DNA sequence: GGGTATTCGCCGCGTACCTCTCCTAGCCCGCAAGTATCCTATTCCTTGCAGCGGT
DNA sequence: ACCGCTGCAAGGAATAGGATACTTGCGGGCTATATGGCGGCGAATACCC
RNA sequence: GGAGAGGUA
């Protein structure tokens, strides 16, 4: 329970969502992130990425 | 002699304590104890307190410990040993005088389930001893609709238990009228016990009992078993209902 | 020894503001709440062998 | 003077409910193991003379 | 008060 919930309710990719569009709502979940976690870090990425 | 006096409450040691002499000679009461280690603390406790009380007069010194040990129970209710967080005697007071000021100025087909009015349905209980005599008493089914109507129109729903009752009144005015003087069951049938005139059919009679054998079986001058599997209450309460209705069509 | 090279580890990487969520795991101990055996009432019946009329 | 029948015993289970102690269910209230960033630099070794 | 996520110039 702890380690499913844990992750579920807080993690780095479980976020709120923008609601105020459905378009919002939309592209929202489309979505394709390079960050977290196995990924790379926001302030240490070169041009190359 | 108690052979194992460590499971005894202090009421109970010492009147078996009190056994023993009632005239002019010397009475020992010896109680017996395993190995001390053994016994549970509480048996350690009473034994103590009653091995330290050993005079003339203290049943009332020990029923005044095991009270505020035990503590007083539900004043108003049952579990009458322990604390039980009951009603204090000021509530208790006001309250006994309120319902005698009120009551001042005013003044068998049993089913194996319950069949009364509910406390959540009438908490006073003049109004509950109340309609239950107006319902007991009550001769006709059109009295029982008014009573019905009366406890709708006054509480709301009637819980299952209240519908229960008031059908089972239904059903004894009915077999009051029709003959059968004793009306039983249970989950898994029921006896017919008729008058010693009863007004049933007897060529109709002896057509149920040879269609269905099992179902109705003559043991006895006036009782009639029968056999059916009444898992529900309300399945019971309409088979019956049924049964005794194709039983006064046939009435004579 | 010593001048050189090579590695290793430390230090450093913009401002201001807005929205939101979430801040230890596990044990223990006492409360307290819910249960198996013992006597005196109750409703539930099903057998065993001798009298016994009656012929 | 033989026999099927009736009746007088025998044979006990299941509950109510006041006891006695077991069994535990719990909740508050405690204790106690990495793998996508470089750049610069100074200090600590390596080494081959 | 502190963490993490998102967002604006």
């Amino acid at each position: 329970s702890a380690a499913v919930k844990e992750f579920f309710g807080s993690s780095q990719l479980s976020q709120f969502m923008d609601q105020n569009n459905p378009l919002s709502e939309i592209t929202h979940k489309r979505r394709i992130s390079a960050l977290g976690p196995g990924g790379l870090t926001r302030e240490r990425a070169g041009f190359e990425v | 002699i108690i052979e194992r006096a460590d499971h005894f409450g202090l009421a109970q040691l010492h009147q078996l304590r009190g056994r023993v002499g009632r005239s002019h000679h010397q009475a020992y009461a010896w109680l017996l104890t395993p190995h001390p280690k053994a016994m549970t603390t509480d048996a350690q406790k009473r034994l103590e307190a009653i091995a330290s009380l050993e005079d003339l007069g203290a049943g009332f010194a020990l029923a005044t410990h095991d009270l505020e040990i035990r503590g007083a129970g539900e004043l108003l209710g049952e579990e009458q040993s322990g604390s039980m967080e009951t009603i204090g005697f000021s509530l208790y007071m006001e309250l006994l005088e309120n319902a005698v000021d009120a009551l001042k100025a005013g003044r068998e087909v049993e089913l194996r389930m319950p069949s009364l009015l509910p406390d959540d349905f009438i908490p006073d209980v003049n109004t509950r001893l109340s309609f239950y005599k107006r319902i007991a008493s009550a001769k006709t089914e059109n009295e029982l609709e008014e009573i019905k109507v009366e406890l709708i129109d006054r509480f709301g729903l009637l819980p299952d238990p209240a519908r229960t009752l008031l059908d089972i009144a239904r059903l004894r005015q009915q077999a009051q009228k029709l003959g059968i003087r004793k009306l039983e069951g249970n989950e898994k049938g029921g006896v017919i016990e008729f008058a010693e005139k009863n007004h049933v059919n007897p060529a109709w009679l002896i057509g149920l009992l040879q269609k269905q054998p099992q179902h109705y079986r003559l043991d006895g001058p006036t009782r009639l078993k029968f056999i059916q599997d009444l898992s529900e209450r309300k399945t019971r309460i309409e088979w019956v209902r049924q049964f005794m209705r194709e039983l006064e069509e046939n009435a004579i």
